[PDB]
């Protein structure tokens, strides 16, 4: 019995930091969400100028490149 | 890989195309060179051996008329 109540109390503190952690969490993914919309225009781009690379470099090897 | 050697071998193509023109308008500059000036010329001087031949001829044709 008071072992039980002493149970409950600790419980009831567990709980709250529950509450309290997983609401933080809601904010972290709900930035995060908010985020991932400012990143694609980004990756775009990245390939964008990856496959520029690429291509470029297929093209220059075909021509006299003046690599190494 | 697969796109790289897409791009590539198409980026291939574009320059044997423009190689082909190349090759095709450097015949075309040939011909439109002094071809048909030299040939003019053949012509003239040939024109010049018609007047060569324009005298022998007359005899000849003086023997078929007797």
């Amino acid at each position: 019995s008071p072992h039980e109540h002493q149970q409950n109390l600790l419980l009831s503190r567990i709980i709250t930091n529950v509450e309290k952690l997983n609401e933080a969490i809601m904010v972290m993914n709900k930035t995060l969400q908010e985020i991932n919309i400012q990143n694609m225009n980004i990756e775009l781009v990245a390939q964008m100028f990856k496959n520029y690379q690429s291509n470029v470099l297929f093209h220059l090897e075909a021509t006299d490149n003046l690599k190494d | 890989t697969l796109t790289e050697e897409l791009e590539k071998l198409e980026q291939q193509i574009t320059l044997t195309l423009q190689e082909i023109d190349s090759n095709f308008a450097k015949a075309h500059r040939i011909v439109t060179t002094s071809i048909l000036p030299l040939v003019e010329q053949y012509g003239e001087h040939s024109r010049a051996v018609w007047e060569a031949t324009k005298f022998w001829k007359q005899f000849f044709e003086a023997s078929a008329n007797v």
